[PDB]
């Protein structure tokens, strides 16, 4: 009948597709003069107005 | 309409004989004969456990990443013959997708 | 259980019976009334579909056509239909027939398997019993009496008969299928423990099996005989033969008729004979495998509270000689008031039985009284207390046997004891004291062995 | 001096069986019954794509004894039987799932048509503890951010449900009011108790409307009339180029494991990876994917096909009954239409068009699934013919 | 028992949402700083449903309310006394800013 | 120690008040006055407010 | 202890078996309705407490040939379910009593729709739609009986013989989910016409759209693949597989439509080139037909 | 067999006593059987079996009536 059947599971939601970074410190500070650099005006968007 | 109705009324024409029941298992022997041609079974799926290795990160970003720029690519294939959306600056970024 | 497993189930007391039959009566019995037993007694669709492939098909098939038809995933129900394909025996593996091992089925239960779903004939419309075209003109409710009357002397023979004195044989009847036990210091039989059970269901399933027990002799009596004589009350009523059996019957037809009405699934007009009707307990053979009935309110409730379990009492006169059969209970001064002082009468009958799923059966499903009003479970914590009294039956044992006392080596009486576990007479071993039960029954065997080694 | 009293109260109650011949409790129960009101509301609108925002409270009120003991294991659970209706009449649009606690919005789902994705979503919010203090505001402003996307051609409504608490207005919400009427949103509020004013006046000047649940057949009845679109017509919001119309594959031959099946590792389809049999591909795209209907992420679209996707939308526009009509001669064919036996009990339903006789059980499949009249194929195509 | 107090320089731009997120973060640098495509493709359909709902949360001042969502938990942080009382992680003496 | 306030107090049953021998826990961060074989809490309170 | 159904759509078209038998053809009409009398018996061997449901499709009506709607089968139902004012013959269902006596009712219900068609009024084909109108009425009414202690699993099996008319198709549409509520199965047995309507109800509802070669060989495709018990229909694998496909297209247009939009906001799907209305009343803004005719 | 409410009686005995209910007292009937037994030792009222009532000794300093 039933007597301590056991575990439900339904496991999903699955990824993991390699590493989260090797580092957090150094080559993060690399990355924002970039995006510093090349915004030097404006001009965006999907033309408004 | 009413010369094939006096068939019908006679139930001892479609009783005693049995002429569709010998055409009916001839049809049984044809169709395991036509599965039988099937050496594929339960192979053809023997590379799924490798497809999920080997590339990883390499291939399973690449792939996603046509997919993220194709979709800019269709809204502004429709922002160039209306003069009104077009930006000069992409022009360079749809040479640059081409030679990439 | 202790004979009543098969029982339960139809369609697995009908093909171990086959097995063990005589090959001239196997060939009689594949008739058309048979065709519509076989399947509709079954529940697996596997097991019921290939009894329709083997009707179109002509010729013999291959395995390979078997082993493909299961596509790929579907092989693991074929190994559970392996078992009941030899049940039947009905089937027949060839050599090559036009392949590699060619499964055929018997044409002579082919032919009649036609009859009865697709072809015709006359022999079919002509014979009685099976057939039997009459209508019902008679009071239904006054024939329903008979049919309790007909159950109601059974019990009197598993009590010791306190008011009935008919001549009926029933008391050796019941006997060989290990429900009724003889008495050893009296001469009324009394009953098994087995036999409790078959009082609480109250299924029909019981009386299919007293109909095949007289066929069990092998001797002269045929099974042809008897399936076209059962299926009469298997078409529920509107099902009779007014005259028309007494033309056609024999010696051996009238003696399964007057069994069959003993038990309570047929009713027989005066001087056995002229119109015969079935009763309404048939009904529910031929609609499942068990069934309930025969109360309106319900009056009975037991107690939940102490522990002696206060039975249901005033309902009708079937649980009167009913629960004193159990363990003979204990009544007061109102309206029998059973069950008050339950300590000394239940170990009384289970010194003669290890009824401790009949009692069990009974407290839990009576009438469904607790289960449908109230909601947590019907026994407190009595399911240890009553395992507490079938064991103190199993402090003693009272059998036989010789012990063989005094030898030398040890390695020496190593080898004794398998010979008398392979003849199966040993009963208790013990290498520590080189010591061994052997039963007397083969006790001029084990002898012979020591004398030689 | 109790004694005084009680002694003369058990002898009136013990009496109570004198109460049992009078038909009090019996000719109530008749008349109560044939109270049958009949408000039929014009709920329809031609707009067939719907963009929902279905907000969970998650406050500590979400345990009171009123339904049942546990009333977070109440709207959690009758939730994934909206969402499967959802999907089952309007499979196009999608909603979304918005749970407020701790004095915040955290947005649980984004705005995907996986009818998968939602119904699994809501079992975790059981070990979701309670702190309580809930925020309207902050569930609403959110909310219509992500909202601000969507093209202007659809109802975009929302959705509000909390437990009915005293005025749920954190901080003026009429000044919210003139600003959300310039989205051209709809909000749409369902109560479970107490009245509330400061959200029956948002669910009118946005356009919806607001009702309090009494019982727990109540709450199931009136998310049946959310699966309709809300009736209106608007005419800034009438514009749509570019319906995606994808078609139904199998990528297979002869056999399923012979073949690489269906979004595995390889193919484009990497949403939602597995081991499917089937799916859909856009026919401007050719990329094959989940066929659930969803945005695809190739052109910015949903799928809106035909057969059994803009079809379910087109099944629950025809929503009406019978009618009909007593008599004292006991006369009218008395067989019906689709299933020939009647009941033969005072119940006589007519139509309107081809005049046909119902029962009892074929009355109620008209307005739950069958939607129609099947006399209406045999008498509306003869002329035509 | 004891708390903890960040110090660190905040930011308003939409950079912030990158530099919280180590994971997130690392996918700028595959597709912007890898000189395979633009800036401005990456903040359009690949990066628009998680900058949504992270742009409400760049402000956010405890509760918005003070009538009905936040009056009910200003009980207990209206009580600025000693005995052994300490404060916490977030801002808990904004909310006499608010009253006084 | 590792800077933390680790290390759960001592935990004592059965503990009176007012007529009430009900049972204080001492957790990490905060007091919890069980009452008896339950899984809410009486008196609740913190390690800050004593 | 279980029960079951089967509702059979018989498209008995006189116009196409009237022609059949010209093409010197062994299966026409007269043998069409041993087509029941096999399925109708062995569906019944499997359980002798089953019920038989079989559906006509005639050229002006859908005619119920089992029970009929006549004074004999009509108010008085000759199920095995009624044992009152029915056991002559709903007595010995074990062999050739009952089945004999349903497919009676089906010789006689016929008599009296085989001589009404004069067809008089040129043509008008099969309503092929109209017929499974009728059979989501019949499930329905026996299945709020039944709900209690039984569950009665049935199914629904169509035969397809010709094509249709001036009908509406989006009626055929209506039964295809009304059916999906109650969780039933429909299938298809085409055997001649093809038709792309009916092969949408099989794969929404998840059935099987059989196509029949040849006439005689009608017997081996109706028993064990069109089987009532659906138990073992998922490991099956009888009929080739599915090979062509046919959906919708446009519904007032004659393209076939793929990226197409609507008229306005109704819901007739049309084109693209489209600025202002079509067939209806409403308005459209000129904000995107520029641009679609640009490009 | 008539109604639910027209059962469940004393059970008389010819010794001297009755079984009253016992198996749903609820609040309605636990009333009745506090009048009954005011007349002779306290039974164990508050059980599941079924009631003892007799009329010995304590029918004085009970009630009124
Ligand atoms: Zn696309
Ligand atoms: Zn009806
Ligand atoms: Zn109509
Ligand atoms: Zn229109």
């Amino acid at each position: 009948d039933m007597k301590e059947g056991g575990i439900d599971m339904d496991a999903f939601q699955e990824r993991e597709e390699g590493h989260a970074g090797p580092d957090d410190n150094e080559e993060v500070m690399r990355a924002l003069l970039i995006h510093e650099k090349k915004t030097s005006s404006a001009m965006a968007g999907s033309v408004g107005a | 309409i009413i010369n094939s109705f006096q068939s019908i009324r006679q139930e001892m024409e479609a009783y005693t004989p049995k002429l569709t029941q010998v055409l009916s298992s001839s049809a049984a022997s044809s169709t395991i004969t036509a599965l039988s041609p099937g050496g594929a079974l339960m192979q053809g799926g023997t590379q799924q456990a490798i497809n999920q290795m080997v590339p990883n990160d390499i291939q399973s970003e690449l792939k996603h990443l046509y997919v993220a720029v194709g979709e800019l690519l269709r809204h502004f294939w429709s922002c160039f013959p209306v003069n009104t959306p077009f930006l000069e600056e992409k022009v360079v970024k749809m040479k640059s997708n081409l030679e990439r | 259980s202790r004979g009543l497993n098969r029982v339960h189930l139809q369609c697995r007391n009908l093909q171990e019976f086959l097995g063990g039959l005589s090959p001239g009566v196997l060939d009689r019995l594949y008739g058309h009334p048979a065709t519509c037993l076989a399947v509709f007694r079954e529940l697996p669709s596997l097991a019921k579909n290939w009894v329709m492939r083997m009707l179109f098909l002509e010729q013999p098939l291959p395995q390979a056509a078997v082993a493909l038809w299961v596509k790929k995933e579907f092989s693991k129900a074929q190994e559970e239909s392996t078992g009941l394909l030899s049940g039947l025996r009905i089937w027949h593996t060839q050599l090559l027939p036009g392949g590699l091992q060619g499964l055929i089925l018997n044409p002579i239960f082919r032919q009649n398997l036609r009859i009865a779903l697709l072809g015709g004939g006359k022999a079919w419309s002509d014979d009685t019993s099976q057939l039997g075209p009459d209508k019902h003109a008679r009071d239904v409710p006054s024939l329903d009496k008979y049919a309790e009357e007909r159950w109601e002397v059974v019990l009197h023979f598993m009590v010791g008969s306190p008011s009935a004195a008919v001549s009926q044989d029933l008391a050796q009847l019941l006997s060989q299928a290990g429900l009724m036990k003889s008495t050893e210091p009296g001469e009324p039989p009394c009953i098994t423990s087995a036999g409790f059970q078959f009082l609480l269901l109250d299924t029909p399933a019981q009386l299919w099996y007293f109909m095949l027990q007289y066929l069990q002799t092998a001797q002269s009596r045929g099974m042809d005989l008897v399936e076209i004589l059962s299926f009469l009350f298997q078409l529920s009523f509107s099902t009779l033969g007014k005259d028309y059996s007494v033309e056609g019957m024999s010696d051996s037809l009238l003696n399964f008729l007057q069994h069959l009405r003993e038990f309570g699934l047929v009713f027989q007009r005066k001087r056995k004979s002229r119109r015969y009707y079935p009763t309404r307990l048939a009904i529910n053979l031929s609609s499942g495998v068990s069934g309930a009935g025969g109360t309106v309110h319900q009056p009975g409730f037991i107690v939940v509270e102490t522990n002696y379990r206060l039975y249901a009492y005033t309902e009708s006169e079937l649980q009167i000689a009913l629960i004193a059969l159990f363990s003979e209970m204990l009544y007061r001064f109102p309206n029998m008031v059973v069950a008050q002082v339950t300590r000394e009468s239940v170990q009384q009958a289970i010194a003669s039985g290890i009824t401790a799923q009949q009692i069990i059966h009974f407290l839990r499903t009576r009438a469904h009284p607790v289960m449908l009003k109230q909601t947590p479970v019907l026994p407190p914590t009595i399911t240890d207390q009553i395992r507490l009294w079938e064991l103190e039956r199993d402090r003693l044992r009272f059998t036989e046997g010789v012990l063989y006392n005094q030898f030398l080596s040890q390695v020496d009486f190593e080898l004794l004891l398998a010979h008398a576990r392979e003849l199966g007479v040993l009963v208790f071993e013990n290498s520590a004291k080189r010591l061994m039960v052997v039963t007397p029954a083969g006790h001029s065997d084990v002898k012979r062995f020591w004398k030689r080694q | 001096r109790w004694e005084g009293g009680y002694e003369r109260t058990w002898e009136i109650l013990k009496e109570d069986e004198s109460g049992s011949l009078k038909a009090t409790i019996e000719d109530i129960l008749f008349k109560a019954k044939r109270k049958r009101v009949f408000e039929h509301h014009g709920q329809v609108r031609l707009g067939m794509m719907r963009h929902l925002y279905v907000v969970v409270d998650g406050s500590r009120t979400m345990e009171d004894q009123d339904l049942k003991p546990n009333r977070l294991t109440c709207t959690l659970k009758l939730l994934e039987y909206f969402v499967e209706e959802y999907f089952d009449q309007n499979p196009i649009s999608q909603i979304g799932i918005i749970v407020t606690k701790s004095k915040r919005a955290e947005k649980l789902t984004e705005l995907s048509g996986n009818p998968r994705k939602h119904i699994t979503s809501l079992k975790k919010a059981v070990d979701m503890t309670c702190h309580g203090e809930p925020s309207l505001y902050n569930s609403l402003s959110i909310a219509m951010q992500t909202l601000k996307h969507m093209p202007g051609h659809t109802s975009r409504e929302v959705l509000i449900i909390f437990s009915s608490l005293t005025t749920c207005d954190p901080s003026n919400i009429y000044d919210l009011i003139k600003t959300l009427k310039a989205a051209k949103i709809r909000v749409s509020v369902i109560g479970l108790s107490a009245e509330v004013r400061v959200c029956t006046v948002l669910a009118r000047e946005t356009g919806g409307t607001y009702h309090v649940i009494l019982d727990e057949s109540h709450y199931k009845e009136l998310l049946t009339h959310h699966v309709s679109p809300p009736p209106a017509s608007s005419s800034s919001e009438c514009s749509l180029i570019r319906m995606g119309f994808p078609q139904h594959t199998i990528a297979s031959l002869s056999d399923q494991d012979a073949k690489p099946s269906f979004s595995m590792a390889h193919l484009d389809g990497n949403t939602e990876p597995g081991l499917t049999l089937g799916g859909y591909f856009c026919p401007q795209c050719r990329a094959k994917y989940c066929e659930l209907p969803v945005e695809c992420k190739i052109c910015g679209l949903t799928l809106v096909s035909a057969p059994h996707l803009a079809r379910s939308y087109h099944h629950l526009f025809p929503l009406d009954a019978f009618q009909e009509i007593p008599l004292e001669e006991y006369n009218g064919e008395r067989f019906c239409y689709g299933c020939q036996g009647e009941l033969k009990d005072q119940h006589v339903y007519v139509c309107a068009v081809c005049q046909n006789v119902f029962c009892v059980d074929c009355d109620v499949f008209v307005h739950d699934s069958l939607h129609c009249c099947p006399g209406c194929i045999h008498k509306i195509p003869a002329p035509s013919g | 028992p004891k708390f903890k107090r960040k110090a660190n320089k905040e930011l308003e731009e939409k950079n912030r949402m990158l530099q919280e997120d180590p994971v997130l973060f690392q996918l700028y640098k595959d597709l912007v700083v890898s000189q395979v495509i633009s800036a401005e493709e990456f903040w359009a359909n690949r990066l628009n449903v998680n900058a949504t709902d992270s742009s409400s949360t760049s402000n956010h001042k405890q509760d918005v309310g003070i009538s009905a969502a936040f009056l009910a938990d200003v009980r207990p942080q209206t009580d600025g006394c000693n005995g052994l009382r300490y404060n916490l992680t977030s801002d808990i003496i904004e909310s006499i800013f608010r009253t006084y | 120690m590792a800077t933390s306030s680790e290390e759960v107090l001592l935990i004592v049953k059965k503990v009176r008040q007012k007529k009430q021998d009900g049972a204080l826990y001492l957790m990490a961060e905060r007091i919890a006055w069980a009452p008896e074989g339950k899984d809410r809490f009486t008196i609740s309170h913190m390690y800050a407010d004593i | 202890d279980e029960l079951n159904l089967l509702v059979i759509v018989v498209d008995a078209n006189p116009i196409w078996w009237g022609k059949q038998a010209l093409k010197e053809s062994q299966f026409t009409l007269s043998k069409c309705i041993d087509a029941v009398m096999v399925l109708g018996n062995s569906h019944l061997f499997m359980n002798r407490s089953n019920k038989l449901a079989v559906i006509a499709s005639h050229i002006q009506e859908s005619r119920f040939l089992y029970p009929g709607k006549n004074g004999r089968l009509g108010d008085f139902f000759g199920d095995p379910g009624n044992p009152p004012e029915f056991n002559p013959s709903g007595s010995k269902d074990g062999k050739y009593e009952l089945l004999t006596s349903a497919n009676e009712v089906i010789v006689e219900e016929i008599k009296d729709l085989m001589t009404k068609s004069d067809i008089k009024g040129q043509h008008t084909e099969t309503l092929l739609a109209g017929s499974l109108a009728k059979a989501l009425c019949y499930i329905h009414r026996m299945n709020k009986e039944v709900k209690d202690n039984q569950e009665m699993k049935s199914r629904i099996l169509v035969i397809k013989a010709a094509e249709d008319s001036a009908l509406q198709y989006m009626n055929f549409m209506n039964v295809i989910f009304a059916a999906q509520k109650q969780n039933i199965l429909i299938d298809a047995c085409v055997l001649d016409s093809d038709s792309g309507l009916l092969q949408q109800a099989c794969d929404i509802t998840g059935g099987l759209y059989l196509k029949v070669p040849q006439m005689p060989s009608l017997l081996q495709y109706l028993l064990w693949v069109f089987l009532p018990d659906q138990d073992q229909r998922s490991q099956l694998i009888l009929p080739p597989p599915v090979h062509v496909d046919y959906r919708a297209a446009c519904f007032c247009h004659r393209n076939l439509i793929e990226i197409g939009y609507v008229c306005s906001v109704c819901l007739s799907i049309f084109c693209n080139f489209s600025p202002i209305c079509t067939t209806c009343e409403t308005a459209f803004k000129i904000s995107l037909p520029p641009v679609l005719k640009a490009k | 067999l008539k109604d639910d409410h027209t059962s469940r009686p004393l059970w008389v005995a010819p010794d001297g006593h009755i079984f009253l209910e016992a198996f749903s007292p609820v609040y309605k009937y636990a009333q009745d059987f506090l009048v009954a037994i005011a007349e002779p030792v306290c039974r164990p009222t508050h059980v599941h079996e079924y009631k003892l009532t007799a009329y010995s000794l304590y029918a004085a300093v009970s009630v009124g009536l």
